[PDB]
C-alpha cells in the first residue's frame, strides 16, 4: 500500500496473509471459513503447494500475539479464462484444509449478490483496500497491516489523467485511486479486499490485480471486478468438494 | 367523471363506470399517475430503502432480503445480525 495508513488491529478482520514457505505471497479475502478469494497470478509461479498457508487475524508480521490463525491451503481454483502471464480474469478461490474459526479478530466480509453490487455498492464513492504489499513501488513490504481509502472510477476516466504496451482494462476489471503519485495498492498486497461500506455492512467489491507501477503520476490502480464472479464463486462454494491443488473451473 | 382532470402529469382520462380510468406516460404510475419514475418505490431508487437487497420485476410492489447470518425486520426493510460474528461487521467497533 502506498500513502496508506495502518489498520489498526481488529479493523480488517477479513484481510488474509498468504506464506509460501514462510515467505510473504500475497493477501486475500475471508469469505466463508474455508474460503478466501484472492487473485490468481499470485500462483503464476508456484512450485510446492504444500507450504501454501493462509494466515487470518493477523496484524503484525514482526510479533507472535495469539490472535494469528494458520490453515495450509488445501486447493486455489482459477477461472479457466484466466492465463498466466496476462491480467485479465485474476480471480482466485482457496479452499483452507481446516476452518478458522470466527473470532474478534477473524470475520469474513460478505460476498454480496451480484445485482446489489452493480446497482448500489459500484456509485459508493470510497473504499477500503489494504495488505502488507511494498509500501513503495520498489520498497520495503510492511510490517503492519496497511489500508487505504480509495475513490472508484469509470473505465473511460481510468486514463483520461495519464507505454502504449500496458495491460488493458477489461470488462473484468475496474479503477481506484489517486493519479497524483500520492496513494495506491501496490505490489504484495494482490488478492486483498477492495471493500465497500453500505448501510453499515461492508461487501467485497474488487480484488487488488495490478498497476503501472504503484502510485504512477498519471495513473490509477486496477481491480478485479467481483461482481463479475458472483455465481461463478457461489456456485463453487455450494458444490461438493474436487481432488486436486490447482483448479481450472469453467468460466462462466 | 373525467370532467375533473384527475389524471396528473398529462395523463390521459377515460370514463369508467362512474368513475375513470388513467393511462399513465411512461414515466409516472398511479391510479392517477401522481408518482414519478425517480419517486417509485422500485429497486433503482436508493436501493428501494432496503438496507441490504432489493427486488421488484415481477410485478405488484418491491420486496427487501437480507443476506445469510441476518434476518429482515418488523418494517419490511431494516436488518439485524443473527449470528455471533455476521459477514461484514468489525466486531471491536461493532461493541464500541
Ligand atoms: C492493449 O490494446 C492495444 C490496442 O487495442 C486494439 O488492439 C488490436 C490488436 C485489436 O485487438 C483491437 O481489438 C484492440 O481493441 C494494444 O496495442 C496494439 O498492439 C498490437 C500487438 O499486440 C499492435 O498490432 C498494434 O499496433 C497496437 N495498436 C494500438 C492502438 O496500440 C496493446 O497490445 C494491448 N495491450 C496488451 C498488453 O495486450
Ligand atoms: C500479484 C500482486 O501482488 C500485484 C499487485 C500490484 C498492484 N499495483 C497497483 N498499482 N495497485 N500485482 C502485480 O504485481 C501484477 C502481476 C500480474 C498480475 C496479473 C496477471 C499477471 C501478473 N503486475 C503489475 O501490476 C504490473 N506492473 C502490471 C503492468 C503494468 C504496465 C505494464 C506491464 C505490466
Ligand atoms: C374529479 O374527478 C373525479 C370525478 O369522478 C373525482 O372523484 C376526483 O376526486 C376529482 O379530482
Ligand atoms: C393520452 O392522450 C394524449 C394527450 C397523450 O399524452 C397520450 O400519450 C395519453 O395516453
Ligand atoms: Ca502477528
Amino acid at each position: 500500500i502506498v500513502g496508506g495508513k495502518v489498520c489498526p488491529k481488529g479493523e480488517c478482520p477479513w484481510q488474509v496473509l498468504l506464506l509460501v514457505n514462510g515467505a510473504q505471497l500475497c493477501g486475500g479475502t475471508l469469505i466463508n471459513t474455508i474460503w478466501v478469494v484472492s487473485a490468481a497470478h499470485c500462483f503464476d509461479k508456484i512450485k510446492n503447494w504444500r507450504n501454501l498457508i493462509a494466515v487470518l487475524g493477523e496484524h503484525d508480521l514482526s510479533e507472535h500475539d495469539g490472535d494469528e490463525q494458520s490453515r495450509r491451503v488445501a486447493q486455489v481454483i482459477i477461472p479457466s479464462t484466466y492465463v498466466p502471464g496476462t491480467t485479465n480474469h485474476d480471480i482466485a478461490l482457496l479452499r483452507l484444509h481446516q476452518p478458522v474459526v470466527l473470532t474478534d479478530h477473524v470475520v469474513p466480509l460478505c460476498l454480496p449478490e451480484r445485482t446489489f453490487s452493480e446497482r448500489t455498492l459500484a456509485f459508493v464513492r470510497f473504499s477500503l483496500v489494504s495488505g502488507w504489499g511494498q509500501l513503495l513501488d520498489r520498497g520495503a513490504t510492511a510490517l503492519e497491516l496497511m489500508v487505504l481509502n480509495v475513490p472508484r472510477l469509470m473505465t473511460q476516466d481510468c486514463l483520461q489523467q495519464s507505454v502504449g504496451d500496458s495491460p488493458n482494462i477489461t470488462e473484468y476489471m475496474f479503477c481506484a485511486g489517486y493519479s497524483d503519485g500520492s496513494k495506491d495498492s501496490c505490489k504484495g498486497d494482490s488478492g486483498g479486499p477492495h471493500a465497500t461500506h453500505y448501510r453499515g455492512t461492508w461487501y467485497l467489491t474488487g480484488i487488488v490485480s495490478w498497476g503501472q507501477g504503484c502510485a504512477t503520476v498519471g495513473h490509477f490502480g486496477v481491480y478485479t471486478r467481483v461482481s463479475q464472479y458472483i455465481e461463478w464463486l457461489q456456485k463453487l462454494m455450494r458444490s461438493e468438494p474436487r481432488p486436486g491443488v490447482l483448479l481450472r473451473a469453467p468460466f462462466p | 367523471q373525467c370532467a375533473s382532470s384527475p389524471c396528473q402529469n398529462g395523463g390521459s382520462c377515460k370514463d369508467q363506470l362512474q368513475s375513470y380510468i388513467c393511462f399513465c406516460l411512461p414515466a409516472f404510475e398511479g391510479r392517477n399517475c401522481e408518482t414519478h419514475k425517480d419517486d417509485q418505490l422500485i429497486c433503482v431508487n436508493e436501493n428501494g430503502g432496503c438496507e441490504q437487497y432489493c427486488s421488484d420485476h415481477t410485478g405488484t410492489k418491491r420486496s427487501c432480503r437480507c443476506h445469510e447470518g441476518y434476518s429482515l425486520l418488523a418494517d419490511g426493510v431494516s436488518c439485524t445480525p443473527t449470528v455471533e460474528y455476521p459477514c461484514g461487521k468489525i466486531p471491536i467497533l461493532e461493541k464500541r
